[PDB]
DNA sequence: CAGCTAGGATATCACAATCCCGGTGCCGAGGCCGCTCAATTGGTCGTAGACAGCTCTAGCACCGCTTAAACGCACGTACGGATTCCGTACGTGCGTTTAAGCGGTGCTAGAGCTGTCTACGACCAATTGAGCGGCCTCGGCACCGGGATTGTGATATCCTAGCTGGCCAA
DNA sequence: TGGCCAGCTAGGATATCACAATCCCGGTGCCGAGGCCGCTCAATTGGTCGTAGACAGCTCTAGCACCGCTTAAACGCACGTACGGAATCCGTACGTGCGTTTAAGCGGTGCTAGAGCTGTCTACGACCAATTGAGCGGCCTCGGCACCGGGATTGTGATATCCTAGCTGG
């Protein structure tokens, strides 16, 4: 039963809310959650607010959750489907971490994309070749959709 | 469903004596029988474990002669006379 | 007068007897019961071919005879004629079974 | 200029995963390479024999499970099978 | 050779051991000082038993013909 | 555009080369054809065995207050663990030595 | 030692399942978790320690053969003060 | 109607494209919509002439 | 209508089936391709070994005044010959018995 | 109705060429078949490993000579090699 | 091209004694120094006669490490650290 | 002067040699023995130093194992002195003769 | 019958060997670097075997009857082990004798890599006769009851040694 | 009264006889080895076609040879102790045989699980062409560890203090 752990994590999140990000269930289903994050400061995505989706598999905290973007964004390590290529979601999963750390890591990857293992080859090419162009395009798309 | 146990005493003291006599043993101590029970049980456990694995790899409920032959052959005690 | 042989004299004759015959020396029915009892611990309601049970007995008896030869050699090496459980242990340990 | 292959890189990576701050001598690395090759040959040979016995023509994970069960003793075999099935499950999940 | 009784007494007198002479010491002495036949070891064993039962020899160590003996 | 190259080892979260294992299997004349999951399973098993050996070897090395693993440490790790000892009972390790043991009869008393 | 001789509920609860410790198993990294959470997370993800990434495979195989996994002392202490 | 995927049955009438079916699959199970494919996006069920109780199959991820 | 069929065993003047051995080699996953003389050599070797064992077993049978070779005779033939005994030292023969011998210490004297 | 193969016919032919007036039990024939299969597998396994070691891909009589030399001990190996070479020579003659 | 047979005496009494010391032997009788060097040459003959035929099959003139490793492997004496 | 009673130096040698991993046989005479043995199978053969080292490692390990078995046999015979009877018994039991 | 002397064990003292610790140089562990070859991806084709349906082998259960084998108890021989005891084959520790080890330069067999090409083996269809199972039967041998040879054990007889008694001599 | 010789008794060893076990023999009856048959499937036949490897030509690695100092290891020897083995003695464990108890084996019957074989269809892996970065050797440098000298701790061997029983002398 993952319900006890999910409820405890939600209770702790309510006890210690984050600063720029926010999440929680958007219904009676504790397995399906929506996460709302703001563009980190000094980033091209700054100003826009991104909404995320969560689907908890029925083994938490011993399996990573199904989390992706519901907000269109311009990031190499993120596909057009909103999926996120992150180790704590794929390999670095551990039952001893909190969702807030996951969101902070997501924001860090937004500030620090990894072109070594991207999800869109063109965005990684732009990020490696023209950092200013990536910063412009990410800001433009943040204004277009995340704003 | 026909659970049985305590079959190790089926290897009777005269049977162990007959085996030792073929081995060329003249006089036998009284403590040989229990330790022979133990040794035989260990050997049979090690062989049947591989035989059953061979059978259940082929997905059938019947332990055949070839499975036992392979289980013995992989333990360095090849046995002839069973194909 | 009750005629009795000296101890060991019939042991030698039965050694000659059993080293000439090739029959199985263990009783087949209890041996099969033992084999099934052991196999209970790996898969339940297993079925055995009679040839498979015979092969298991044929291997086990040969292994025990081979073990007894070496454990008799060890007892002789210790300058005595009665094999004792320490001899079996020594033989198995030298052969690398333990 | 014949390029030869070994498992030194992967052995070193696993060593860094287990003990983050321990080195390994060059001669010990060769011993690890020999060990890896020996175990690989044992398992592959056992799987080939299983496939030939069962009149198959393909070596799948089903054969390798049985080969590991035969070769490795007891709890080591249990853990090895647990590790192998988990990796196959993750590989098929993607 | 003289009687095995006298050879045993002579052996114990020759070997001035604090414990007396052992059966083995007596056996060695008799074989080196007298022309004895192959049966010497059996005759010494029998004679020691007799001399202990007659009280000519006192046992200091062991039991029966095994051990060490002194003249009473 | 085709795709980015992700290694099968990274797919399975392994360290040993799944592709290399597959090549060795299908070039070793072991069977006519090779299944897809067989190299994945085999690489995981090999990685587990190597990790199991290395943990004990590193523990032995640190018990000897050294930071590099030498074959003496491998021998000490193998011959102490019962499972690995039985797995590698017929294997000689160069520069390995033996496990220090003396029969209690020979000790002075 | 767990700590302690009186493990107040906050410590007497599992570090993962957060329920009362049922047959707790002390890891070589001195971490304490219940038998269910342990027997799940062992073969569940990576055989590692969820807390400090410690490998436990050698310790686990050492203790499984001898059935020395369950911390008898703390498991008895919990029964004295907790259900 | 009924729709089979090779498994959560059943799904939309012959009125929703592949994208909506994938979105509902993700909502009902958590499997990503785009991961991995549909074997039998902008295509529909009638475009492939998919009848009721048809057996579907559901890489990039 | 091409030519009369002659078996390769007849070409080599052997008895064991060269064709069957050749088929077994290439269907045995031993190598990618099989040389032409390999089945011939292998069949010759097997025929020679069988001839040796049968000669010894027949001698053992006629020493026992019988006409049909039984596993006891094969065991007696194998254990007496040093070469075959070392060759098949790890082989158990069903219904074979043991070679009759008693250690000289046990004999009465 | 599976057609299974053995070496019984050839064993009987050799037995009649050696002892023309000697019978063989059914169980003894099975033992001979098991022995033949065991030796065949030993030799083939040795030859395959030799071919792999020497970076070849064809098993020829040259590998089988060495496999026999490795497996059979002493005088038996010498006689077997002498027998095999003669048969190969005769086969290559025609 | 002139090696005599005296090299068997190269394995000296102190060398055999320290080998036994590593093996755990307390004291050694004088007849062992001949029995052991009798055994050692028998062992070496068996291994070398298999290494040299490997080299012959490879049509080489020198005996490589892999030849010795294979010869040991086929005797159930696998050796690590040389390939 | 000073004099260790017999046995103690042997025990300290046992402890010393069971802790080290060096090769206990002199390299040059071992090489000469190897070349002498191999000189009958084929003449004018050549050897890699790695091959000779492999042979020496295997031989030393085999001898150490043989001594380990032969010590247990002698102890079983209620002695502390190894003698060739023990070597013969160990070789016979291990199926080498 | 008592004190003194010889044989014993326990505690304390001295010497030697395995140890350990902080300094010092030396080479291989381990890291980066850039090229390249083996792994990967994307695509075609055919076939291994997963599965479903059907057959009939042989594995299982169960029962009564015969009898040989297993069991357990009585009894005493010969074996294992506990004890003494004696001789030298072992270990220990000197000094003198030797060839292993090292770093050295010099000399090249032969290992090992490439690039050519053709003799050899894979792969194939069409041809057919060796090898298979089915069927049948009788001579080989398992099994039994009658009479024989070899080995072991027990008993009896003969010979040798020991002890006691008697006679003779001092 | 003591010593020596002779006779008688007791014990031990050797030889012979008897008893039992395995053995050797035809008789007799059951059934599996082995042969005849005819159908079938695996081996043979002849042709294409591709690549493994032999054979040649070149490159340079590692195997090898003689050389001369500097030790540490081998050797040969003196000495004596603890270990091996031979010799004897005692108690009981393990062999033998018997009567009673137990269940294996036999063979005869009745039941179905599941082994093993067929056919259908497709998911999966071989294979090829194109592509790309993981893994290789080459290069470098520096910290982990081997080597060593100068003090410390533990173990083994030896001596001195306290304890018992036996013998000679008073
Ligand atoms: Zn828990
Ligand atoms: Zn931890």
């Amino acid at each position: 039963m993952a319900l006890k752990r999910i409820n405890k994590e939600l209770s702790d999140l309510a006890r210690d809310p984050p600063a720029q990000s926010s999440a929680g269930p958007v219904g009676d289903d504790m397995f399906h959650w929506q996460a709302t994050i703001m563009g980190p400061n000094d980033s091209p995505y700054q100003g826009g607010v991104f909404f995320l989706t969560i689907h908890f598999p029925t083994d938490y905290p011993f399996k990573p959750p199904k989390v992706a973007f519901t907000t269109r964004i311009y990031h190499p390590n993120i596909n057009s489907n909103g999926s996120i290529c992150l180790d704590i979601l794929r390999s670095q999963w551990s039952p001893a971490l909190t969702i807030s750390k996951v969101l902070l890591s997501i924001s860090s990857l937004l500030s620090d994309p990894n072109p070594d293992d991207p999800l869109v080859p063109e965005i990684a090419r732009i990020y490696k070749t023209d950092r200013d162009k990536y910063n412009r395009i990410s800001r433009e798309w943040t204004q277009k959709y995340a704003m | 469903r026909k659970v049985l146990r305590d079959n190790i005493q089926g290897i009777t003291k005269p049977a162990i004596r007959r085996l030792a006599r073929r081995g060329g043993v003249k006089r036998i101590s009284g403590l040989i029988y229990e330790e022979t029970r133990g040794v035989l049980k260990v050997f049979l456990e090690n062989v049947i474990r591989d035989a059953v694995t061979y059978t259940e790899h082929a997905k059938r409920k019947t332990v055949t002669a070839m499975d036992v032959v392979y289980a013995l052959k992989r333990q360095g005690r090849t046995l002839y006379g069973f194909g | 007068k009750p005629h009795r042989y000296r101890p060991g004299t019939v042991a030698l004759r039965e050694i000659r007897r059993y080293q000439k015959s090739t029959e199985l020396l263990i009783r087949k029915l209890p041996f099969q019961r033992l084999v099934r009892e052991i196999a209970q611990d790996f898969k339940t309601d297993l079925r055995f071919q009679s040839s498979a049970v015979m092969a298991l007995q044929e291997a086990s008896e040969a292994y025990l005879v081979g073990l007894f030869e070496d454990t008799n050699l060890s007892a002789i090496h210790a300058k005595r004629v009665t094999i004792m459980p320490k001899d079996i242990q020594l033989a198995r340990r030298i052969r690398g079974e333990r | 200029r014949s390029r030869k292959e070994s498992y030194s890189v992967y052995v070193y990576k696993v060593l860094k995963q287990v003990h983050p701050d321990t080195g390994i001598s060059s001669k010990a690395m060769g011993i690890m390479n020999s060990f890896v090759n020996d175990i690989f040959e044992r398992i592959a040979g056992e799987a080939s024999r299983l496939a030939h016995y069962n009149k198959r023509s393909t070596i799948t994970s089903r054969e390798i499970q049985t080969a590991v069960r035969l070769l490795l003793p007891g709890e080591l075999a249990k853990h090895a099978v647990s590790e192998g099935t988990k990796a196959v499950t993750k590989y098929t999940s993607a | 050779h003289p009687k095995y009784s006298d050879m045993i007494v002579a052996a114990i007198q020759a070997e001035k051991n604090r414990a007396g002479s052992s059966r083995q010491s007596i056996q060695k002495y008799i074989k080196s000082h007298y022309k004895v036949g192959e049966n010497a070891d059996s005759q010494i064993k029998l004679s020691i038993k007799r001399l202990v039962t007659t009280g000519v020899l006192c046992q200091t160590k062991g039991v029966g013909a095994s051990g060490s003996f002194r003249l009473a | 555009a085709r795709a980015k190259a992700c290694t099968r080892s990274s797919r399975a979260g392994l360290q040993f080369p799944v592709g290399r294992v597959h090549r060795l299997l299908r070039k070793g004349n072991y069977s006519e054809r090779v299944g897809a999951g067989a190299p994945v399973y085999l690489a995981a098993v090999l990685e587990y065995l190597t990790a199991e050996i290395l943990e004990l070897a590193g523990n032995a090395a640190r018990d000897n207050k050294k930071t590099r693993i030498i074959p003496r440490h491998l021998q000490l790790a193998i011959r102490n663990d019962e499972e690995l000892n039985k797995l590698l009972g017929r294997v000689t390790i160069a520069q390995g030595g033996v496990l220090p043991n003396i029969q209690a009869v020979l000790l002075p008393k | 030692l767990p700590k302690d001789a009186i493990p107040s509920l906050s410590e007497c609860q599992c570090g993962i399942c957060m329920e009362i410790l049922v047959e707790p198993v002390t890891l070589p990294c001195n971490h304490t978790l219940c038998k269910p959470c342990f027997q799940s997370t062992v073969e569940k993800a990576s055989l590692c320690c969820p807390f400090c990434r410690r490998r436990v495979s050698s310790w686990t195989r050492y203790h499984t053969r001898r059935n020395s996994l369950v911390n008898v002392e703390l498991w008895t202490i919990i029964q004295k003060h907790y259900p | 109607m009924q729709i089979f995927v090779k498994t959560i049955t059943l799904e939309v009438e012959p009125s929703d494209t592949i994208e909506n079916v994938k979105a509902k699959i993700q909502d009902k199970e958590g499997i990503p919509p785009d991961q991995q494919r549909l074997i039998f996006d902008g295509r529909t069920l009638s475009d492939y002439n998919i009848q009721k109780e048809s057996t579907l199959h559901l890489l990039r991820g």
